[PDB]
């Protein structure tokens, strides 16, 4: 939860704050290309 | 037809939820697929 | 009238599509413009009364 | 042909940014435009 | 200034959402409207 | 293939439009989907290993 100390940009007349959607792209990016490696790796092995 | 985005917009512009959303989505079909797979053939 | 959008720019990777402004720059752009005008306003207010 | 949102859905699903700058923008020129008529009807 | 409310290192900085910004402009326009409208009505 | 979109819905202010999935909603999903993967995919590297 966003706080005085942990938010500088804190304006509690905005509502509760939540990750972008870039943030999640990026999660998304490296989620991805991680598994996907460990995936190939195993299907190289049993394929 | 807007600007093209330039790399100093990323954290500034974001995409749509929904296309991630959907991204999201397309990304656990593939692993689950690819896991069950994987599972089918060891055992 | 229609309703309008403002501010995307198209990304390079063709599976992201449109980005947007976030809503922290949509907030700054908000607390950014309400000051002036809420001073504009008091400052109308005064000048009417000595009007 | 998106379903219709419920009253349920508010800040679970929201408006596009660029919607919303649109709106911002429009307000601000509304603004804007009505002080600056104020100020030239009193000077 | 856009790097700084991260509360989780996974997910980047945070801001408030779209619906927040939407229910902001709804108070700041209505209110500001009145108050516009309050000298327009003695002025015009 | 067409990039995909989910889990939009329409509001009936036209003004607000299309609204979709905020970082909140998808960051929980990514963090559920995340586990049994990551897991799942440790259990086969763990058969394969041995």
């Amino acid at each position: 939860v966003a706080t005085r100390d942990n938010c500088c940009i804190l304006d509690e007349r905005f509502g509760s704050y939540c990750p972008t959607t870039c943030g999640i792209a990026d999660f998304l990016n490296n989620y991805q290309t991680s598994v996907d490696k460990d995936l190939r790796t195993l299907e190289g092995i049993l394929y | 037809g807007w600007p093209f985005c330039s790399d100093e917009d990323w954290n500034t512009k974001c995409p749509s939820g929904c296309r991630m959303k959907g991204l999201i989505d397309e990304v656990d079909q593939d692993f689950t697929s690819r896991i069950n797979k994987l599972r089918d053939s060891l055992f | 009238r229609k309703p309008p959008d403002a501010d995307g720019c198209l990304h390079a990777d063709p599976d992201l599509g449109v980005l947007c402004p976030t809503g922290c720059k949509l907030q700054d752009t908000l607390v950014r413009q309400e000051r002036p005008i809420r001073k504009s306003i008091e400052d109308l207010r005064n000048t009417v009364d000595s009007v």
